[PDB]
């Protein structure tokens, strides 16, 4: 029962540090870096509302539009966003409209490379006369072989 | 054991 | 004097029947429930559940509306300047028609108690149904599920930050239906107080001490506090029941005062040791001396509005199976060091 | 009845064990049926205390204890096959067995409670010559006295006593069996006249 | 310095009570367990479960407190460039209402302090609530978080079925099984109604060194409680271990009831009086050592 000196027990001093502000949606990487095969602003917004599991048209009407300040985005966000949905084309676009889409799917994701997912680089080469589909243009080849391997399909 | 009653407290009086 | 205002003698009955039915005495046994109760909500630290036992007609809701009062009058102030603030909450736990406690009800009645006196202020719940409306009613639809309840009050309890959410008649949480366990009903409240960091004070008879001592963590964040009645085997409570009896007689807005100490003993046979069923005895009486303009109390006035022998048997055998089990002895301390291998 | 046994154990500070072992005797069937052996009448008898039947091992040993204990006062309940006491004691080598044994009666009384084995002479004179650290007498109180029955006794708030038939009264015990019937009666209501009759009759004559 | 600060007595009480409730004791106990918990972190060694038990009190939660802080602070060279990345996710069950646990309820709350937004317009892509599982699942996989605790895990065992015991608990390895996230599960010995085990254990009275940690850790609270007179409380030692059960939470927030109460009264130093007026009561502290002495049974099964 003997007692020798007794030593004092350090303290711990717990407090939780701080971190930046995380991104209010996920931060994936856009496929096609470095590669002829890179992905488009549709399709990365659709992967993304996927990946939350979420409808596109939901992520555009209470994530993205409330964010933007133009009138009738604010206004489209409650009666059927249907004005950006008729004119997907041009969110891919050189002008305002698809530079607007990339400033905010930027705020949401804090990314650092999504100027280069559309083909904004060349507003001043190119000219939207007759250039993009009103409709989709897919390749099924590429799907299944994108899913056979294990890839996400972009 | 073998035919043997439990050990039971039987009640007592007539009711 | 320490008596009634005799100036009541010209004014009207309903006066005198106010008077004594809003006046409250002080007495060592509630004097020291107020002040272990009220050092216990100063600071939980740690500890999340306050069960107050207490008998069948001791006072356990004048207790818990003069708390609620003093910390109302304490934080007043602070409501003043800080507003989205209420200092204490209250709700009395409601008799179930059907067989079991409804959760649901518990949950949009706190709310109701929590956000109707308060002005239309915007604070918005994570929930769809519960909203406010134009008269300021803020209305839970029929639709809208238990645990949605649960966390819109969540929500409301750590946004307004209450010290404490005082539960009356909570033996009606031991009103279980079908095979659940009577531990089952109070880790959902562990949980709300140690999500909400919200003390939670519940309030009942002696049934309520079958939640006493459920689980180890249900007894560790958890302490009792005992409103103990006015006792027999020990002569200073009998002088102290005396001394109660002897205010109650010089607060008594009568023409002439009758001596009410001579008849202690078919007074304390009629109320136990319980101050409130004293002090309702007393209003009786006083209303029926006032109505046939009596100048005095009589004892057949004092024994045609006494209490019946059979309930007060009943009660008395309640008191007596309740605190049987609260008692602390000198051998539970002895035990516990034995068994902890300490000796 | 729980509420009086509970004021019985406030009042005399029974402790926590000690009120374990009376609540399981209050409630448990006797640990064995008596058997008629080979020496002894063995049956049962009818208690009012209890109002239950109670097994009497020997007819004039145990029984008159029983009859004594049903008509005495001082006496609550008398329980018969207390379940099993492992009795620790040290034999004449000096070995500290463990012996299963089973007390005859347990009785609990209005201001105490035990054990109570009932035993002849000769058998605790051979028990007490073949086992020193077992039985012994005490010429004080002139009882006798095991070592293990009282140091449990002791060891759990209880008693623990033997009753032998040396101290049994048999004028009593034949009283108490002729008046028993009169006893076992609910309503004895003698007339008036007749009691008063008696009453002028032996006050008019002691000694009758 | 080794004791509290001397700048704090002419200080308001209030700050005193702080410093109090911010002080920590890292005794032996506490530092072993915590590079268990971290070794098992860095190598999983293919285990997904850290199953972490103790009876109530023993201080689960803050050493789960120091663990995420510790996790956050070494992540933080690589938080700089790297977004939608939290270090550490931390949840406390719910106890339910209903007979049973409320799975849909769990996964809700989880998106809630995950920062998930559209919960309510989670839509199912083709068992309880499909949405709200597969949004968990891919959360945690795009999150990518070091381990996942979750709090009062004993929460999980009430479905009042024998057969559905060991079924309650499938939902977690069907989490923990595509995405790699660790699950560092803590609760009282109620958890043993179910991997790596820990043993969140008290400092036994049996023991010699266990009954000098106490005496240490205890010297430590008297020095470091903030008062202007140091308090002798090693000579009451063993009443501090009566109404303790060895768990130092209890005796933290028992001794800092004393510690304000004296902050109230102004008094200099605590005595026995203050022990014994917010001393815990006794059918509780017999509860209490049932359960813990069950536990450890429980537990010593080989
Ligand atoms: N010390 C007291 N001073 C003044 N009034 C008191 C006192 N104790 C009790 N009363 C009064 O007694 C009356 C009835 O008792 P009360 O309803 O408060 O009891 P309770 O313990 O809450 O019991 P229950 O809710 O089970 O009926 C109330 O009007 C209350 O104001
Ligand atoms: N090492 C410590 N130093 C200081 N305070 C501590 C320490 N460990 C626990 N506490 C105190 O214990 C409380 C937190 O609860 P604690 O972590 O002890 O309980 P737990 O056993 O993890 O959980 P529960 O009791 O809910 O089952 C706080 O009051 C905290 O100050
Ligand atoms: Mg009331
Ligand atoms: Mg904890
Ligand atoms: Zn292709």
């Amino acid at each position: 029962m003997l007692a020798s000196v007794l030593e004092t027990y350090e303290s711990w001093n717990l407090k939780k540090p701080l971190i930046p502000q995380r991104s209010r949606l996920y931060q994936p990487q856009p496929v096609g870096i470095g590669t002829p095969y890179i992905e488009s602003l549709t399709g990365y917004i659709t992967r993304i509302a996927e990946l939350h599991g979420v409808l596109p048209g939901v992520l555009m009407t209470r994530e993205i539009a409330p964010l933007v300040n133009k009138i009738y985005f604010q206004n489209g966000a409650n009666r059927g966003f249907r004005e950006i949905f008729n004119r997907s084309q041009a969110l891919n676009g050189m002008g305002e409209m698809a530079a607007d889409l990339v400033q905010v799917l930027q705020k949401l994701t804090l990314r650092d490379d999504l100027r280069f997912l559309t083909m904004l680089f060349w507003s001043n080469i190119l000219t939207p006369r007759n250039l993009f589909r009103t409709r989709k243009a897919w390749c099924p080849i590429c799907y299944q072989e994108r899913h056979q391997n294990g890839l996400v399909v972009y | 054991k073998v035919g043997k009653r439990k050990p039971k407290r039987d009640p007592i009086g007539v009711q | 004097s320490t008596g009634f205002p005799l100036e009541l003698l010209t004014r009207p009955a309903t006066e005198r029947l106010a008077y004594f039915e809003n006046y409250t005495v002080a007495h060592p046994r509630l004097k020291e429930v107020y002040e272990i109760l009220m050092r216990t909500i100063a600071e939980p630290a740690g500890a999340s559940f306050i069960f107050v036992y207490g008998a069948s007609g001791v006072g356990k809701t004048t207790l818990r509306l003069r708390v609620e009062q003093k910390l109302t009058e304490l934080a007043l102030p602070k409501l003043e300047s800080d507003r989205a603030r209420v200092p204490v909450v209250g709700i009395e736990a409601i008799a179930p028609e059907s067989r079991y406690f409804n959760w649901k009800e518990y949950y949009t009645r706190a709310l109701i108690t929590l956000e109707e006196p308060l002005i239309d202020h915007k604070f918005d719940y994570g929930v769809r149904g519960i909203s406010r409306d134009n008269f300021g009613k803020i209305n839970v639809e029929s639709k809208v599920v238990a645990p949605a309840l649960r966390r819109a009050l969540e929500n409301a309890l750590i946004h307004r930050h209450p010290d404490v959410f005082f539960v009356d008649e909570a033996q009606h949480f031991g009103k279980v239906a079908s095979g659940y366990k009577l531990q089952d009903q109070l880790d959902c409240l562990k949980s709300l107080a140690n999500m909400t960091g919200i003390l939670h004070c519940l309030l009942g008879t002696y049934e309520l001490l079958t939640f006493r001592n459920l689980s180890g963590q249900l007894s560790r964040r958890s302490v009792d506090i005992h409103f103990r009645r006015y006792c027999a085997d020990s002569p200073e409570d009998v002088q102290a029941f005396k001394s109660v009896l002897l205010t109650f007689q010089q607060h008594l807005p009568l023409a002439e005062t009758p001596n009410l100490v001579d008849h202690w003993e078919y007074f304390y046979e009629r109320t136990l040791g319980c101050i409130g069923t004293l002090k309702d005895w007393l209003k009786r009486v006083l209303s029926d001396a006032l109505d046939r303009e009596a100048t005095t109390i009589t004892l057949k006035d004092l024994q045609k509005r006494a209490l019946s022998v059979a309930q007060c048997q009943k009660m008395f055998k309640e008191i007596q199976e309740g605190e049987r089990q609260l008692s602390e002895t000198e051998a539970d301390v002895q035990n516990l060091r034995s068994a902890l291998g300490l000796g | 009845m729980k509420e009086q046994f509970e004021q019985w154990v406030a009042r005399l500070q029974i402790s926590e064990a000690g009120q374990k072992i009376i609540e399981k005797v209050r409630s448990s069937e006797p640990s064995r049926r008596v058997g008629g052996g080979s020496k002894n009448v063995s049956g049962r008898y009818p208690s009012r205390k209890m109002g239950v039947t109670i097994q009497f091992e020997s007819h004039r040993v145990a029984l008159p204890i029983i009859y004594q204990l049903e008509h005495d006062k001082d006496v609550l309940e008398f329980y018969d096959q207390p379940p099993q006491i492992k009795l620790d004691y040290q034999a004449s080598n000096g070995r500290r067995l463990g012996v299963l044994h089973t007390p005859d009666l347990f009785v609990i009384r209005t201001n105490s409670a035990g054990w109570e084995e009932c035993k002849t002479e000769q058998d605790l004179k051979k028990l007490a010559e073949k086992n020193p650290n077992r039985y012994f007498y005490s010429e004080e109180n002139n009882q006798w006295h095991s070592l293990p029955g009282e140091v449990y006794a002791n060891q759990f708030g209880l008693y623990h006593r033997i009753h032998s038939d040396r101290e049994i009264n048999w004028v009593l015990q034949r009283n108490l069996q002729f008046l028993e019937d009169y006893y076992r009666s609910e309503s004895l209501v003698v007339e008036e006249a007749i009691a008063q009759s008696l009453l002028a009759i032996v006050s008019s004559q002691p000694g009758i």
